[PDB]
């Protein structure tokens, strides 16, 4: 006799993501050598950490210019990977193919004014549950950093992952718990002759930034 | 090594299931992301 | 238990600089656990802090137990409730919070009253049908029965689908006091019994500091 | 035995108190993992179905017992009878993703498709009941005090949007069954039998032949 | 050649209760930590033992009040998990999803009268085969316990599993061997000024209470 | 931290700078081999289809991410729904070879054919983008200088003829899906999210039931 | 561990068949049902 087998219902159809491999039909092929080719990446978050890309401010520019009036808000946007400010970053371009993230997102600020142009800035993370601060003074009570210009043109700041749940969504729907994470607030404290000078800002993934659950959702 | 999750070995030889690679004689962006300055460049008070 | 006409089942609970003492104790009920779980998880990125100054007793009146209340008359108190002290100010200074509850409920009449109260701590209490009240003992509870005691004490941890809560949109616990047997006053009982809660938050942790209105 | 009834400390007497003898018990059937691990039918939507365990009717064994817990965890199996191909998308996906085949899509193979799915919510555990809101842009939730009447404000609440195991979509889905895998249950809640009109609830029980 | 196999008739259809698992389609997912969450239960009979729920007496009340007349029967009901008296207990709510049980069921009695209210009670198990006793005296010949009020408000009593067969049914049909197990009889011996006072009664599963054979039968 | 912004040396700060704590991350899902290894549908030609990964729409996950690399390597799986028998021919074959059955031909077996294919190009790696010509008999390519405008000369270029995984042919091919096996990617290139009109791009996300 | 009764190991890796659990750093009702007073609180005559 021969081995009896139950061919089971519910199993066997093609699944577009399944853990199995096709049957081979054309053997023995040997490839050209490609060992030590320059520029290999393994993990998309390696390049999301090592290469910051530019944010987008009103007008379709990667910078904010120092204003000279009584309004000290240079920028304010939603801590969302779906923000308009983030929409040209490599980070937002990756995040759209995943439904959840966790961890640190880093902002980089570069002063671009002449040597006789001086300024002092503040970045604050405003968590959800009340309205984002409109003044450096109200913002002082948030997790914040302040710095000024000098030899070193760049300052980098980690936006912290603070939420009730352990993961939050990359997509947004309508303002909820799982999809808005508050605001980031960029203020100018003062300046000395920096009128018109640009501060350009970039974002990169922090050391514990994590994207999980692949999704394809039309989009680019 | 990608998205495959079978615990038993392939019924076919590796020479058949895949092209074979040859030598002559992560990687860059891993090294690049590891090399990142994580410190502080000031002096820290308190 | 212990002695002649009155009693020595005698407990003093301390929470902060506030104490409470009963001479008709019966013990405390620990609900679901003996300790909280981890207070420091991934969702707060190491930014959370304990604020020991909020761990102390505050007080509220619950209801007046009278002879016309029948089996199944309830009084719910959702937790957290309005606190005009330092716990209350935390909910307006931080976006995320977690704390358990040390709960003390009083129903003082005298030992010539009869009837019985069930006090219980229910999580996520959205609705309770009448028939389910027969199974309220599923929850962390204790009875107040005049012939034995005047105090119930339940100590319960933080519970939730999330490790830190946002209390302006979610209430994890509801204190429920339920009449299981109607109050009897006979010739010598107290004409009615006012029911009061003395509650202390325990292990309060906050994360995510808000702006001011300045 | 006598005890202090007000205490809440469990008191379990035995028939030994009057000369009997406690027997051995084999409780393998009231183990949460085992009893939760059987399929239960749900009434499907014509096309998009979001996978939400609170869809199984409260009177069923799995609906009855799932509602007797406050928080729960499990992985999931579904078996689905459908026309076309079946796409599933994880918790957190845009609904328009349901139309893209790189997302797990199963091609039609008669009579039905049975799939093992992971838990994908962003929460360490999910809840059968939740006393709060997930929409932010609102006004704060009240701190209710009062009797049972006070709980009637909450009836128009839907469980948070994050409480799901994703969603599936096919041209027509005709039958959907869920099966909880590796289930954990925390904080018991009421489990109600039928209330009899009579002294005993009587039913035709399965008996021999004639 | 290749391995020959008999695809067998009678095997392979989906069964709603079967011992087999589906094929996975979406790998590598790591859950949020949930170790040491409060309140876990494993076995539904752990909570059926540790948490007694209330019985239901006429009027839809969890108690019997001490009567003051010559009738000394406080309650009498069928030892059935399908009794009306048991119908709001957690035990009856569990029992409906199983076709058989065995073992001990425990009743708890709590006196709720004032300190100057005294009483003496009797609980007796009346086995099937003759009519249940109407008087404490006739009931004396059953397995019974008697107790009075004092410091300690609660008395607990184990109803014994006594039947011809090793298991009996949780559902009931018409009075038979497999579905009625006799009666439990609660009497008042006397009282001293306890007129109107309530005794409240609860039931929990005994140490060897056992439910077997899952069944789904519409119902709740 | 302050740093010299002009440098290009990566600077990664942590929440420790103000008293936080960096958590552990599990990045298994943004691994190139794993994410590239799922099927993606392409719009087929009625009969001859040359197997060219640049056929997968740029907006899809696999099209989006394949175009974010300059050079790549992989083996391939295809699943094909077709009438008749399916013949595949390697890179470099005459197109009339598609009609000879000694070349890998799969006989029709419902519902579809899934095949593991080797990389067959004559190049150590292939490119998503190539700034040049493969036809010889021409005039030399210019050395362009200028602004972005100068790049408009190149739009009529097709990727070299050698950039393919062969070709397949059947009487009618109705559905074709590709799946990259053992993928390697070199030299990242831009990856673009949708540009919002509003402050936040909003979508209906999959939520519970009612 | 629930209702599964196969004697051979799963063809798929555990990473694939189930979500993987992580740690930070029966149960309660078992402990609760074990803790139950089973005795007598009187003095027993005969």
């Amino acid at each position: 006799g021969i081995f009896p087998v139950a061919c089971s219902d519910g199993y066997g159809g093609l699944v577009t993501t399944d853990p199995k491999t096709a049957d081979p039909v054309y053997g023995k092929v040997f490839n050209p050598p490609r060992n030590q080719l320059p520029g290999r990446f393994t993990n998309l978050l390696d390049v999301a950490e090592a290469c910051p890309t530019f944010l987008r401010f009103e007008g379709g520019v990667p910078y904010v210019t120092t204003k000279t009036d009584s309004d000290r808000v240079l920028a304010q946007f939603d801590m969302s990977l779906a923000a308009k400010h983030m929409s040209n970053t490599f980070l937002a371009g990756l995040a759209q193919y995943y439904t959840q993230y966790s961890g640190t997102i880093n902002l980089h600020f570069m002063f671009t004014g002449p040597t006789d142009a001086k300024a002092r800035y503040m970045v604050a993370y405003a968590p959800p549950g009340m309205e984002p601060p409109k003044t450096p003074e109200a913002a002082a009570h948030c997790i914040h950093a302040e710095w000024d210009t000098g030899l070193n043109s760049k300052f980098t700041f980690s936006i912290p992952y603070l939420s009730a749940a352990d993961y939050t969504y990359t997509a947004s729907d309508v303002a909820e718990t799982t999809n808005v994470q508050g605001w980031v607030c960029l203020f100018q404290i003062t300046h000395g002759k920096a009128d018109g000078d640009a501060l350009v800002v970039l974002a990169s993934a922090g050391k514990d930034f994590e994207l999980r659950l692949p999704v394809d959702a039309r989009a680019e | 090594s990608g998205n495959t999750g079978s615990i038993i070995n392939n019924y076919y030889m590796q020479q058949y299931q895949n092209s074979m690679d040859t030598q002559l004689g992560n990687d860059w962006f891993s090294k690049l992301a590891s090399s990142a300055f994580s410190g502080l460049f000031g002096a820290l008070l308190a | 238990e212990e002695t002649t006409l009155l009693e020595d089942r005698i407990l003093t609970t301390r929470n902060g600089h506030t104490t409470s003492t009963t001479q008709s104790s019966v013990g405390v009920t620990y609900g679901y656990a003996t300790a909280e779980d981890f207070v420091s998880g991934p969702n707060t990125s190491g930014l959370e802090t304990r604020v020991v100054q909020a761990e102390r007793f505050f007080k509220t009146h619950l209801f007046d137990w009278v002879t016309s209340d029948s089996f199944g008359r309830c009084h719910l108190l959702e937790l957290p409730t309005d606190h005009k002290g330092v716990y209350g100010s935390l909910t307006d200074s931080y976006a995320y919070m977690r704390n358990g509850w040390d709960v003390e409920v009083t129903a003082v009449g005298n030992q010539f009253n009869g009837g019985c109260l069930l006090v219980a701590m229910v999580p996520e209490l959205c609705s309770i049908q009448k028939r389910e009240l027969y199974q309220l003992t599923l929850f962390p509870h204790q009875f107040i029965n005049p012939r034995t005691n005047m105090t119930a004490h339940i100590t319960v941890p933080f519970v939730g689908v999330n490790r830190y809560d946002q209390y302006k949109v979610h209430k994890p616990w509801t204190l429920v006091v339920m009449v299981v047997a109607p109050l009897t006053v006979n010739t010598e009982g107290a004409p009615q019994i006012k029911v009061y809660a003395n509650i202390a938050p325990t292990n309060v942790h906050v994360a995510g500091e808000f702006p001011s209105k300045e | 035995t006598t005890s202090a009834g007000e205490s809440a400390d469990p008191v379990t007497t035995t028939v030994e108190n009057y000369g009997g003898e406690t027997q051995i018990q084999r409780r393998q059937h009231t183990d949460v993992s085992f009893i939760m691990d059987r399929f239960v039918k749900v009434t499907p939507q014509n096309q998009i179905n979001i996978l939400d365990l609170m869809q199984v009717p409260s009177h069923t064994l799995v609906g009855g017992l799932l509602r007797a817990s406050t928080y729960y965890f499990s992985d999931l199996e579904i078996a689905v009878k459908h026309e076309g191909d079946l796409t599933w998308v994880p918790n957190g996906a845009p609904e328009k993703a349901l139309d893209n085949t790189t997302n797990p899509t199963a091609y039609h193979k008669a009579p039905l498709t049975r799939l093992a799915l992971p838990y994908t919510a962003p929460h360490r555990v999910l809840a059968t009941v939740y006393n709060g809101e997930c929409r932010y842009s609102r006004n704060a939730v009240p701190n209710l005090r009062g009797d049972l009447q006070v709980l009637a404000q909450k009836v128009a609440r839907t469980l948070p949007t994050s409480f799901n195991y994703g969603a599936i979509k096919a041209t027509r889905v005709t039958e959907l069954l869920y099966r909880m895998k590796r289930a954990e249950t925390y904080c018991p809640r009421p489990l109600l039998a039928i209330h009899p009109t009579e002294a005993r609830h009587k039913q035709k029980i399965v008996a021999p032949v004639k």
